[PDB]
């Protein structure tokens, strides 16, 4: 299926969240928990490394398909996640497979070129919006955003606009609550009537 | 009465050492931090200005 | 001949300092010395005083000739070497010759253009690197360098860059770090194979 990136998905419906989204640590589950559809926000500074809370998020989770995208981080994080999923492995219903088999990886370092991260982004956005019409929950998480509000300060700044505030462009607001916005549980277009549900981790530094 | 005096003294002059003790180095460097916070922030300010 | 000012003559060889700076004074020397062709940092406050070890340099030292300047100070420093011509002087012969024809004299008020400041400090560089080339042992007075920072500043607001770091602009640490680079023991092209060395003293009013 050839599928423009920038365009939503159609959908029949909108519905709320009733079913709670796993969270390994006991914190963060019996204190600030999470839907199983909704948008979580993770900003933290340097040091703390939450790119490993990111790694738990996705190890183990309740969900059926992880999608984890890359915006200017080192490619030793893939070393990690890329080394370490094969190894693991777990059954659900019978015979145990690796987990390998149930996550997609969207790997882009600081090394790459700059505007590519939006597009990045936008890619992966629209394949977790392709497996929610497949009638699923798809909990994905988004690392480094700050990094896409740098590069579209950049591309805004090279190409001569006015900056509105820090440098960053006018428009930084509506694109990423657009970003956002493509979540939540909905009921998808067919005859089978499937449910679909997708949520979002995105991970901010200050 | 010498005696009795000393150590209500010795009590007096313990406690008000402590509360000085405490807030010559609590108060102050939160205050002058700050300071160096709202300085910073103002001259980023003008700078984008 | 003509010597432009931006720039240093080239050495064959810098060689480490091996003797030390005599001072006058014993405190100072025994048990904070300073070594011949080195760096050192004086602070300047009103009336704190700063002639009794401009005055004790001048006269008591095992350094050949002496170089003052300055930018934005009096004539009262001014009338007062001249005073130290025949008081000051040395009897190295057991007779009275003026620190006159062992000193030269440079200093700007604050009527004088902004670059006039900015470039005299320069040209005591070039003047102690004009006498070193003889070999000969120098010593700098880089007076109120404090206010070769606030004309550098006044420069850049004409030539309209940005404030970097408190009004003072981007370069002034590297142009700092550039100027006090030019100093230490040394030894130069020429047949006789002399030998000599730079000491700055740079004083600065917090």
């Amino acid at each position: 299926q050839v599928w423009p990136v920038r365009q939503v998905r159609p959908v029949t419906e909108k519905l709320p969240a009733n079913h709670p989204l796993l969270t390994g640590q006991r914190v963060l589950d019996a204190l600030f928990p999470c839907v199983q559809g909704g948008t979580t926000a993770i900003p933290g500074a340097f040091g703390c490394g939450k790119t490993v809370i990111s790694q738990s998020l996705s190890k183990y989770s309740n969900s059926d398909v992880i999608i984890y995208v890359g915006c200017g981080e080192r490619g030793n994080e893939m070393s990690e996640v890329l080394r370490d999923f094969p190894e693991l492995t777990m059954e659900v219903d019978g015979k145990v497979e690796s987990i390998m088999k149930r996550t997609a990886l969207v790997a882009n370092t600081s090394n790459m070129p700059v505007a590519a991260r939006e597009a990045s982004i936008y890619t992966g956005i629209t394949l977790s919006e392709y497996f929610r019409d497949m009638g699923y929950h798809v909990s994905m998480m988004a690392d480094s955003t700050s990094r896409w509000a740098e590069a579209l300060r950049e591309i805004s700044g090279r190409l001569a606009e006015m900056p509105a505030d820090s440098g960053y462009p006018a428009y930084l607001g509506a694109r990423l609550a657009s970003f956002y916005e493509r979540a939540g549980r909905v009921k998808c277009l067919g005859n089978p009537e499937r449910e679909g549900s997708v949520s979002i981790v995105g991970a901010v530094s200050p | 009465s010498l005696q009795t005096s000393f150590v209500t003294l010795d009590e007096a002059i313990k406690i008000t050492n402590r509360r000085v003790n405490a807030i010559e180095h609590v108060i102050i460097p939160r205050i002058e931090r700050t300071l160096a916070y709202i300085i910073t922030e103002l001259d980023e300010r003008e700078r984008e200005e």
